[PDB]
């Protein structure tokens, strides 16, 4: 709701197994579940009505239903499941790389021609 | 009664459809179509006061209730695409016969005190238009 | 026994879908086609890369090679003149190839199954129908609820010009069968053309057995002297 | 070029209308010109005509050999082979043929135009569907009241094969757009299908205005002092 804009938000994972529970993954504070360090983040973009969470290196276990939470008056609990498909991601790296100590680096990130008005 | 193709508050039309399957003659069965139309009988023909009669002719096209002129989203294959949906979507414009419960309508009507006019601005719903 | 060199589009699918609009520029009816080059008028990402000789009719040699580049400068109204440096021959010949111009829209229609097929009880027979084209490249796909059927489940025709009321123009069919019962039960089935003179180069037409002709029809006209508000 | 030797079967198209149906065995593919006469294994009254021949790829040659004898011998059951010999490797080639069983009979359906083209005051257009038949052989015509109209005033398509179980089957299309004066007119018009496992070799359907007009009609005019509507 716009009208409460100046809330803490959640992200939890539905768990489900003895009578369904909400462990926290991020926050809005600063805190990240510590097996998620390096494919989570909170964002505030577009704001006014809406805002977005992004969650990348999918394995197979990440098939589930997640819930978002905000200390509002109000509470409107959303819930969004994520399955998983076939195929291959769209912008390509190599694996994850090293570096000398004390010297250049260069690191190239393609992208399709779908990408390229963005 | 049961599933609504169309309910449209510019010109006060709902449209609703039903299968009515019996028993008897197990193959056949029928298709009912239910269509309310309700006049308003003190309106005027442009939705602004002075300007004509009221309205003695009411046009129904049902070609044109029926339509939906706004996109879409498609999955083909892995991928969103936004579609259109109608052949017939090129240029509101269509007259209104009944208001809206949820829109403003105002007038405006000069006045005057004592030495210039003035431009008055008259609610003629007056339940949509406070501000809020 | 003779060279001829032609030019060929871009595909619909890969285009539409996708942008990698490769290009192809390719003749067949050499006779030393072992050592050659080839010229592409602008060139960004130059890796033409070559490719083996197939025969073709009565056995002659073939050239292969594919220009890359995508979807945005075809988009905008680019050029592109590729001809050939051959071995065989001592003057070239030159072809090039831009978007078509005077286009017209399609119309799409889908057309509800015929009555008698409903008496029989086994399978039904869906029609749609795209009209009025000027160029000669069209998409035809299916869906049913949201759902993408996969290909082999329907039949789908050419694309052949209809008679000429002045200007040129195409058509083109396609027909999906599916069971009586679940035409019966309410699922919902589409039909989703896409053509490149569209604004948003897609469109999509969507029929279920509730949403069409009827055999009841009831109509209440309610004369109101107490308000004009329509709740 | 290579060397090859085939044969036809008889058209469909007169030999439901006439009797006059021209067997054909050419032979394609040939070092020296036309020396090359040949033999029929049937002794039906006439012996075979030979044409003057034509050009291909690089200098092939290509003769052909029409054996006019149809008394309508060939859905009795018979055979005929046919026998070539020619100045190059001496083998005399043969073929056969057979007027085949396994057939099935098609089911055609004639469509009402859809109702955005009837409220529009322009072309209207008709649609023609046969399918379900075993050999690939089919003719449609069209017809606007009891007169036949010439065949280039409307579009039809090729015969491809659905996809089923098994039983192979095919399908054909056909379209016709008529002024709506001529439809809100009255006036009939009618599909015709010709096909050879057909009883009475004819099959037609016709549609006009009236078709899937409604059965029931209620109106009530609700006048107020009564109103009570719900949301
Ligand atoms: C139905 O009646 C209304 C009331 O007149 C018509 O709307 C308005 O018509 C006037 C005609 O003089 C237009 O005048 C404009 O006024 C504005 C003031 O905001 C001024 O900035 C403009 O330069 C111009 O003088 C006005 O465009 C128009 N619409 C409004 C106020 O929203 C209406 O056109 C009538 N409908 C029909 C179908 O006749
Ligand atoms: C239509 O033409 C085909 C060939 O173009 C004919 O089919 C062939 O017929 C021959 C003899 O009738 C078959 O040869 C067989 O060889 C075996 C040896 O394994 C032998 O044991 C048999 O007694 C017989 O001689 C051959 O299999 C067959 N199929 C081919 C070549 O694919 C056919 O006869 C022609 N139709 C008519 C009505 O004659
Ligand atoms: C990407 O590769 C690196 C390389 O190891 C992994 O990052 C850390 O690497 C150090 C040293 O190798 C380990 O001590 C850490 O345990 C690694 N981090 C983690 C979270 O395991 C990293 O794991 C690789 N990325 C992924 C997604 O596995
Ligand atoms: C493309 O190649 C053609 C060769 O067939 C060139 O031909 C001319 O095309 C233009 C249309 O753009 C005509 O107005 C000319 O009359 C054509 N010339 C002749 C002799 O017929 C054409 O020049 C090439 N395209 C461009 C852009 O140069
Ligand atoms: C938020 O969205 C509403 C919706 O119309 C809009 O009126 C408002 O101006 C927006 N606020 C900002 C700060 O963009």
């Amino acid at each position: 709701n716009r009208k409460e804009s100046k809330s803490i938000k959640y992200w939890c994972l539905w768990e489900g197994a003895q009578n369904g529970r909400c462990p926290l993954l991020v926050d809005s504070e600063g805190w990240v579940k510590a097996q998620y360090e390096g494919r989570l983040s909170l964002l505030e973009e577009p704001g006014n009505g809406t805002f977005t969470v992004i969650l990348n290196q999918l394995t197979s276990r990440d098939a589930g239903f997640y819930w978002c939470l905000t200390n509002g008056d109000t509470l409107w609990r959303t819930t969004v499941e994520i399955k998983i498909i076939e195929g291959e991601p769209n912008l390509k790296v190599p694996g994850n790389v090293t570096a000398v100590l004390g010297e250049t680096l260069k690191v190239p990130c393609h992208f399709p021609c779908k990408f390229s008005s963005y | 009664e049961r599933i609504v193709l169309v309910d449209n508050k510019c010109k006060c039309a709902r449209i609703t459809s039903r299968i009515i399957r019996s028993s008897e003659d197990p193959n056949e069965d029928i298709v009912e179509r239910n269509i309310r139309i309700i006049v308003p009988l003190n309106n005027r023909e442009n939705i602004s006061d002075p300007t004509s009669p009221l309205r003695t002719r009411f046009v129904y096209h049902l070609s044109d209730l029926c339509k939906k002129c706004d996109p879409t989203e498609v999955e083909l294959d892995n991928q969103i695409v936004t579609a259109t949906q109608s052949n017939i979507c090129d240029e509101a414009t269509e007259t209104c016969y009944t208001y809206d419960r949820n829109k403003c309508y105002t007038a405006v009507v000069p006045l005057v005190y004592g030495g210039e006019t003035k431009m008055v601005e008259t609610a003629l719903t007056p339940d949509a238009c406070y501000p809020d | 026994c003779h060279p001829r060199l032609s030019l060929h589009r871009p595909a619909l699918e890969d285009l539409l879908l996708g942008s990698e609009a490769n290009l192809t520029c390719t003749l067949t009816g050499l006779r030393d086609a072992s050592g050659a080059t080839f010229t592409w008028t602008p060139s960004s990402g130059k890796s033409a890369v070559q490719g083996p000789p197939e025969r073709d009719l009565c056995g002659c040699y073939s050239v292969s090679s594919v220009l890359p580049g995508c979807a945005q400068p075809w988009n905008h109204g680019e050029t592109f003149t590729c001809t050939a440096a051959h071995p065989e021959l001592k003057t070239p010949l030159t072809a090039n190839i831009t978007k078509s111009g005077n286009t017209f829209r399609p119309e799409v229609h889908l057309l509800p199954p015929p009555s008698e097929e409903l008496a029989l009880n086994e399978l039904v027979t869906l029609t749609c129908l795209a009209r009025g084209f000027s160029p000669k490249d069209v998409l035809v796909r299916w869906l049913q609820g949201s759902q993408e059927l996969p290909r082999e489940k329907y039949l789908t025709w050419a694309s052949r010009q209809e008679p000429s009321q002045g200007t040129t123009t195409y058509a083109v069919t396609s027909i999906l069968r599916v069971a009586a019962e679940d035409w019966k039960k309410g699922e919902t089935f589409s039909c989703m053309v896409g053509h490149e003179a569209l604004p948003l180069a897609f469109t999509q037409k969507t029929i279920d057995r509730l949403a069409g002709k009827p055999t009841h029809i009831n109509v209440s006209v309610v004369m109101a002297e107490a308000d004009g508000t329509c709740y």
